[PDB]
RNA sequence: GCUCAACGGAUAAAAGGUACUCCGGGGAUAACAGGCUGAUACCGCCCAAGAGUUCAUAUCGACGGCGGUGUUUGGCACCUCGAUGUCGGCUCAUCACAUCCUGGGGCUGAAGUAGGUCCCAAGGGUAUGGCUGUUCGCCAUUUAAAGUGGUACGCGAGCUGGGUUUAGAACGUCGUGAGACAGUUCGGUCCCUAUCUGCCGUGGGCGCUGGAGAACUGAGGGGGGCUGCUCCUAGUACGAGAGGACCGGAGUGGACGCAUCACUGGUGUUCGGGUUGUCAUGCCAAUGGCACUGCCCGGUAGCUAAAUGCGGAAGAGAUAAGUGCUGAAAGCAUCUAAGCACGAAACUUGCCCCGAGAUGAGUUCUCCCUGACCCUUUAAGGGUCCUGAAGGAACGUUGAAGACGACGACGUUGAUAGGCCGGGUGUGUAAGCGCAGCGAUGCGUUGAGCUAACCGGUACUAAUGAACCGUGAGGCUUAACCU
RNA sequence: AAUUCCUUGUCGGGUAAGUUCCGACCUGCACGAAUGGCGUAAUGAUGGCCAGGCUGUCUCCACCCGAGACUCAGUGAAAU
RNA sequence: ACACAGGUGGUCAGGUAGAGAAUACCAAGGCGCUUGAGAGAACUCGGGUGAAGGAACUAGGCAAAAUGGUGCCGUAACUUCGGGAGAAGGCACGCUGAUAUGUAGGUGAGGUCCCUCGCGGAUGGAGCUGAAAUCAGUCGAAGAUACCAGCUGGCUGCAACU
RNA sequence: GCUCGCCGGAAGACCAAGGGUUCCUGUCCAACGUUAAUCGGGGCAGGGUGAGUCGACCCCUAAGGCGAGGCCGAAAGGCG
RNA sequence: AGGACCGAACCGACUAAUGUUGAAAAAUUAGCGGAUGACUUGUGGCUGGGGGUGAAAGGCCAAUCAAACCGGGAGAUAGCU
């Protein structure tokens, strides 16, 4: 049912999800690999790939982005020079999802989410 | 909409500013009145020189409502400020000597079809 | 309103005859190692698709 | 020598209250319900004084009598003291027929329109408000019916607390009094996660006999079935005359069931725009975090009724009451005895849906596989190898399906999910630049900018080869024909 | 009448109708003078009533967002 | 009795908004409530928005929603003169820059002048704080813009009110 | 460590009354701690709170208590 | 000036939203009368069981009250389960 809703509801309030995904997507650029859960990681591509594609267009009016949606205070000094010129040209697919099964003795679907470091 | 306890103005003369709607009737589960549906009404302030008196219960038809009338083609023709015409239950036709507002011709049932034969431009 | 007779040890088995959430069913083969892994999942030792990833 | 008279003498010597009661007990003992009863009752009939101008039975009915029912008024005390919570309401129907509306037949004091009114039948159909806790009774307004009834006189592991109902208290009255009134008025508590039968939906095992894929028959079941008002058919039928109708329709309203998103409004916290407060961003432009989504206004995708659409059929078969023919027993008379027809709004087939666990398990088409060995306390088991089809499922990408399973797509022979690059509906011309302007700000570039479901292209990123299950022509008996 | 048997009186007004509201009647079955009688303003955890304002209480529900319920996993009660 | 929302006296106080010790946002400082991952179901509990009618709902406006600020106007009957009164009802509200690159009220000096040269004795009115008025423009559908924050008139019985 | 949220007349900060080792930080994680546990008023070892001016003691004392001699009551006990 | 308005603390408890093997054997959430007075409240003391106290309900006196608790009379008495 859920009428027309196509995005999954996961865990916590929509407000907590907003900030958790904001914090995870910005930090994955520096961590390169994050360990988390499969349902959560399958929705991370929806916010971390457009953050890398944000450096595909070049303009003095494009540097004020990542300030109203998916804020991070440190990528805004390096990302436009590092991944904008050649990597962001591919406009998506920068992520690898690693299905790892159980974490320990509990029930949580464990996953690792990483960024591709070389395209060829 | 025009339902129970609705307080509205009369389209005939001598009826005064206020009359009250007191059930729709004519079948099972009857609620709300559309344009040209007969409703039961009570008179409250009527002019002393008029043919009708206070607390005597009559039949009336809706002539103004924002649900309008769409029977001719599906396009809705609407009216501002809810209003009714007073109907004779025995001799038929309206009971006034004048009528207010611009009115409509879709009131075509023979017991009130005389409404197009009056002073209005319709 | 409440239990007035204890359910039988046959009824116990009638409610435990579908209790296995995992059987567990057959594995999948790698592509550069003589190793095997769970269907669409990387092993706890890092083996998957001939990639050997995030190993310990 | 005692009305010690409660008399076989409880002390010489003794009345009440308990809604503040407590304890030992109780259907030994009460109000409701089920049964039992039917005097009473409701319903109909036999009798038919007398009424109906005349005339008993068109329509009614005295003085009296019977039968049917469970059915009011009232009894028995067999089921309750280890509790079947009190009246009405709302929710919710379901059964009866002494039929209320619908149908079938008829007498009328029924010329016609209406009216009066009795047999036959349970398919379909039968009102809301005021004061009032009251359903009810009264009233207001409406019906085709608002019919007469049963259902623990249908309502609490379903609800409200108004009636009923204590412990606060008052008015009236009574009882020295403590209490008392099914008198009166304010006020006065409403507990409950399911074991199994009853149910609704939904998995897995087993049966249908080689395995697999699928479409057809149809034992039997359910759904459909009602109608007010007016206008036409018809000033035709009838009847001095006034007036004024059948068949079958249409116009306008309804119950009830059933389906949609095109209309139209609403909603629409994944889209857009404006705005108040305050903190963050050094500060400002500008943009977030929180404040009922802070507040305000539009609105896609979609839901939805406050919107739109729709209905009870013909042919064939067979049926109480009623309509019957030819005709005897009983010369006649008769629907019945011999012999054979008509027919209702009801009903079987027909239509729409279910349905072969229809263990009575039916049919037919499309697809596939043409194998061996060792041992034994075996007419049966336990081991190993060759070779596994057609197909199915898991595992995935998820959805028109969903609580979970099940189930519809798509897994690179790919459009299934996500993304990119656009379009569209929706919003409303931005953040910048240029000019004008004290400045707030306006106008031009600009129908700007932004986007999610709607629509298009695309493999950009992800759905791996396999592995797994599924085996080698498939048990037993009979008949005929060709050999 | 918080008092009323006929009584939900009778009648005027207020309603579509009112066992209620306001007033008038006297025939108070049983008001009545500190056992208190009549009477008025602000006020009042006050009973009853009329009109308007404002409203999803209703007509009639419709859509939107959470928690518990649902699924698996963890550590694991009760009447009966 | 429980890593129990219950009980518990004294002591200190801030930006901005606010009359406030209410309340929104936040600083200093403190903390993330000692099971986890998902699904997106009726249903229950809590929230949001709602057309046109309107108390018809119900024993009964119970409950809920609307209103709600300030300044300037306007104010009934009844009355024991004290009340009723917020009667009832009306009009307005943002921003810009100029007179004055900030006027006047509060605060108040370099300076000037005096004497007993000093917690001195006057005076002028820069600096600081800063209304309100007057004039002229400008924007949104909406300026009290968020929090915060009124139902009113008219009878009757009871009760004098605290 | 960072980033985000919540409290901010408190969920910040300083104390009494009461509790009596609970504070501080070294080690273990068998048992206890409705999840893990490398952590915890846990198991186990050690360290810890120093006053002429705060309080008591010390000097007064309200309500009140105890109360010589004396009195009331069989006595206990009471009055004062 | 106020046994005065609006309105916190401070006192109450007219209400609805929940709870009812609760988070809690009398609580929580959101409104609400009193709010300088016959106000409210901390500390210490005095009053005792047929005895105390109450602007008065048969209310309050360690969950009980037409009379709270304990040791003893005591193995009270029960035409009864």
């Amino acid at each position: 049912m859920r009428h027309r809703k196509s995005g999954r509801q996961l865990n916590r309030n929509s407000s907590h999800r907003q900030a958790m995904f904001r914090n995870m997507a910005g930090s994955l650029v520096r961590h390169e690999i994050i360990k988390t859960t499969l349902p959560k990681a399958k929705e991370l591509r929806r916010v971390v790939e457009p953050l890398i594609t944000l450096a595909k267009t070049d303009s003095v009016a494009n540097r004020r982005l990542a300030f109203a949606r998916t804020r991070d205070n440190e990528i805004v000094a390096k990302l436009f020079n590092e991944l904008g010129p050649r990597f962001a040209s591919r406009a998506g697919g920068y992520t690898r999802i690693l299905k790892c099964g159980f974490r320990a003795g509990d029930n949580a679907p464990m996953a690792y989410i990483e960024l591709v470091d070389r395209s060829e | 909409m025009i339902q129970e306890q609705t307080m509205l103005n009369v389209a005939d003369n001598s009826g005064a500013r206020r009359v009250m709607c007191i059930k729709v009737l004519g079948g099972s589960h009857r609620r709300y009145a559309g344009v040209g549906d007969i409703i039961k009404i009570t008179i409250k302030e009527a002019i002393p020189r008029g043919k009708v008196k206070k607390g005597d219960v009559l039949k009336a038809v809706v002539v103004r409502t924002k649900k309008g009338v769409r029977r001719p083609d599906g396009s809705v023709i609407r009216f501002d400020g809810n209003a009714c015409v007073l109907l004779n239950n025995n001799s038929e036709q309206p009971i006034g000597t004048r009528i207010f507002g611009p009115v409509t011709r879709e009131l075509r049932s023979e017991k009130f079809m005389k409404i197009i034969s009056l002073a209005p431009e319709v | 309103a409440v239990q007035q007779n204890k359910p039988t040890r046959s009824k116990r088995g009638m409610r435990r005859s579908h209790d296995a959430l995992t059987a567990v069913t057959s594995l999948s083969v790698d592509k550069t190692s003589g190793e095997k892994h769970l269907r669409h999942h990387i092993t706890a030792d890092g083996y998957y698709r001939g990639r050997k990833v995030i190993a310990k």
